[PDB]
């Protein structure tokens, strides 16, 4: 399932900002 | 009336920006409790004010790693905007000051922890539970918008969840004030527009393209488009190929692709009507936008409150000693804050 996939990922934490 | 609502907010919003507070408070005024968030070039601590005994989050950001990391003017943004807005669902700056090392912003303390911490335990919210928080954040962006801002982070871990439950955004970071189109690459992977991932000129748009992104984790309890790396999500965002859970409804798949759409003439939010598109979509029709913004609604879900300062909605975070140097850094570079 697309939650089993989610809850497998590295991105399930707080996710910080990005910028150049 | 909106407009007439609007066009005052912009009279009081003017005289702050032209004539921004500064030094209101001192470091010695507060007596610091615990650490509510961490970034990259600061923290958030609960804090008490000695003088009245109310609670406050404290940010403090390192000089040094502020200009490190490029982000000065975007810093003096922050603290600039925050100063002078005023909406409901916006944190409040109480005050604003710096030191040798550090510049700090003190704001309300939202005990109920962020949407983040909730929607990851319980894993979803039903669409009514979802429709409640999209709304404020409508009327947020209504609000900016009219203001020529852009938020620029819109994310589950900057929405906090107050005594009422409703929301208070938080981190002004990224927001700008600007007429017309700006080039920065910032916010967060997951709900980057495909516009500022192409590296093309964008605007307001990208905060409804947020919007959007937002909704549907609400909704699914995951995001549109995720991997385990940030550029594979671009790969995602770029193509554009949304997934709905089955569960979504048909409203609320429809108000998410006018959202999360790649032509700019067709996005929701950016075309003539403006938000209106938003406000009177289908999935709105039960949304009663006046009694949002005068929070008489009743919200789906009122966080546990043990008492004053109380973090057991927060999560724990190591915590170092904030130091003060002897020595000023970064003088020039922090003049206005
Ligand atoms: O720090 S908080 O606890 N929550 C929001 C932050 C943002 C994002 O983290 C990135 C971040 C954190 C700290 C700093 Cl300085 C930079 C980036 C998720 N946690 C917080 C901030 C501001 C006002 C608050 C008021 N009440 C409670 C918590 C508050």
């Amino acid at each position: 399932t697309t939650y089993a996939d989610f809850i497998a990922s590295g991105r399930t934490g707080r996710r910080n900002a990005i910028h150049d | 009336s909106v407009k007439e609502f609007l066009a005052k907010a912009k009279e009081d919003f003017l005289k702050k920006w032209e004539n921004p507070a500064q030094n209101t408070a001192h470091l010695d005024q507060f007596e610091r409790i615990k650490t509510l968030g961490t970034g990259s070039f600061g923290r958030v601590m609960l804090v008490k004010h000695m003088e009245t005994g109310n609670h406050y989050a404290m940010k403090i950001l390192d000089k040094q790693k502020v200009v490190k990391l490029k982000q000065i003017e975007h810093t003096l943004n922050e603290k600039r905007i925050l100063q002078a807005v005023n909406f409901p669902f916006l944190v409040k700056l109480e005050f604003s000051f710096k030191d040798n090392s550090n510049l700090y912003m003190v704001m309300e303390y939202v005990p109920g922890g962020e949407m983040f911490s909730h929607l990851r335990r319980i894993g979803r919210f039903s669409e009514p539970h979802a429709r409640f928080y999209a709304a404020q954040i409508v009327l947020t962006f209504e609000y900016l918008h009219s203001l020529d801002l852009i938020y620029r982070d819109l994310k589950p871990e900057n929405l906090l969840i107050d005594q009422q439950g409703y929301i208070q955004v938080t981190d002004f970071g990224f927001a700008k004030r600007v007429k017309g189109r700006t080039w920065t690459l910032c916010g967060t992977p997951e709900y980057l527009a495909p516009e500022i991932i192409l590296s093309k000129g964008y605007n307001k748009a990208v905060d409804w393209w947020a919007l959007g992104v937002l909704i549907y984790e609400m909704a699914a309890g995951y995001p549109p488009f995720f991997a385990d790396q940030p550029i594979q999500i671009y790969e995602k965002i770029v193509s554009g190929k949304v997934r709905f859970p089955s569960h979504f409804s048909s409203d609320l798949k429809d108000l998410l692709r006018n959202l999360l759409q790649v032509d700019l003439t067709k996005r929701f939010g950016n075309l003539k009507n403006g938000v209106n598109d938003i406000k009177n979509h289908k999935w709105f029709a039960t949304t009663d936008w006046i009694a949002i913004y005068q929070r008489k609604v009743e919200a789906p879900f009122i966080p546990k409150f043990k008492g004053p300062g109380d973090t057991s909605n927060f999560d724990d975070y190591e915590e170092e000693e904030i130091r003060v140097s002897i020595n000023e850094k970064c003088g020039k570079e922090f003049s206005e804050f």
